[PDB]
């Protein structure tokens, strides 16, 4: 209860108003201050004690980030639309080093939300489920978060349906994307440690933090 | 550890 | 249309009736020409394209067996029972060096199949979903696969809710577990290739194809 | 290349 489908939403609005791999990394630090202010407006996530919303951001901000950006690049032809306002196309990735996960990016996300038009509330449903990931290590009390994460997904699907009556599998399409999105924040990762591993590319307090141990 | 992550969740 | 639950259900019952890391191979490599009579055992996967059976086959096995194994193990304590017929014990599997990975396997797929009692339908609609990956790389024709798997998780819906009327959002936490299934099957991978590269532990030849390229 | 998974599959 207490898990509405217009507090997310809002949550959504409220925060989103020459080496392309530090650009995208730059848009990520940025985006990392507001992803926490886009957590604390999911209703009961602020309520959750401390130390589990550093677990569960820590463990799906990755995540967190591509799903957005994703949604916003929507209108982008063959790129995508980075916080600070700037385009990054396909081949400028490609150029420089990350062409594959890059299209990764474009089709099994970016295109797909396009194709279904997912709209900003089914975004921030989905958001909110991997938000609360309760297979995340070290939560004191997992329990709870498995509780949360079944809300979400059940107002998501009253949403769906009624909202769009015509596509009865809707709801499940939306669910169905949370494996590629697993599977693409897995590598992003990688690419980022290497990316500290070597030296080049800056990367900020924020973005530095994430990478830390555990 | 975590610095930056602490400070802006208990803000 | 086409694509029953009683279908799906035989397949799974048609196809099951000192080194621990060495053991776990050799019912992987055993279990991977069930696998495939498995496949043709659901309802349009024949009908596809050898290209197509081929590529969807080499992208999700690893996903598919650990599914297996894992509900099969529902009755484990703490490990898992291979397709040998022999067992896996949490301490065995650490004193191997892949702990890690075993743990996850337990805590994420195992006992969480086990605490919502997971049938034998459930598990297959599962395994058919994943099997119908529109995702997979060199797909001819990505848009049927994509209709296949959303006539898989229709059926399951409606297996679900029917067989389950006190539980509305078990459909939904089933497909919950996919995101799960998929990064442990990535670590699984990188594991086996590590082993690959090493040259101990014996691989047999089934096993050591789908480890080829692409 | 992919030598048993065809003959599988073909049989
Ligand atoms: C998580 C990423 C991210 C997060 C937020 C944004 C944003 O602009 O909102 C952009 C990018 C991200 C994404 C990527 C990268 C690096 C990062 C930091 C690299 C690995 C540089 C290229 C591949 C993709 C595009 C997936
Ligand atoms: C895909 C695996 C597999 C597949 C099928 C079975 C089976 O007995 O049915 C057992 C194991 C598998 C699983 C694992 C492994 C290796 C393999 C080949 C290693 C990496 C050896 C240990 C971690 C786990 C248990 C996930």
């Amino acid at each position: 209860e207490d898990m509405p489908v217009e507090r997310i939403l809002e949550a959504e609005l409220a925060v989103e108003p020459n080496d392309p791999v530090t650009n995208i990394c730059q848009a990520a630090d940025k985006q990392l201050f507001t992803l926490v202010e886009w957590a604390k407006r999911i209703p009961h996530f602020s309520e959750l004690p401390l130390d589990d919303q550093v677990i569960l951001l820590r463990a799906g901000w990755n995540e967190l980030l591509i799903a957005s950006f994703s949604h916003r690049s929507i209108a982008v032809k063959d790129g995508i639309l980075l916080a600070t306002g700037l385009h990054v196309h396909r081949n400028s990735a490609h150029s420089a080093g990350v062409g594959a996960i890059f299209d990764r990016v474009l089709t099994e996300l970016v295109s797909k939300m396009r194709d279904m038009q997912m709209d900003k509330t089914e975004l921030g449903c989905l958001r909110a489920i991997v938000l609360f990931n309760p297979d995340s290590k070290g939560l004191s009390n997992p329990a709870e978060v498995e509780a949360l994460r079944e809300k979400v997904y059940a107002s998501l699907e009253a949403y769906c349906k009624h909202k769009y009556p015509e596509q009865p599998g809707r709801f499940a399409k939306l669910l169905l994307r949370l494996p590629a999105l697993r599977s693409i924040g897995l590598k992003c990762l990688e690419h980022l440690f290497f990316f500290k591993l070597i030296g080049d590319t800056p990367i900020d307090t924020f973005l530095m933090e994430m990478l830390e141990a555990p | 550890k975590h610095k930056i992550l602490h400070r802006l969740l208990q803000d």
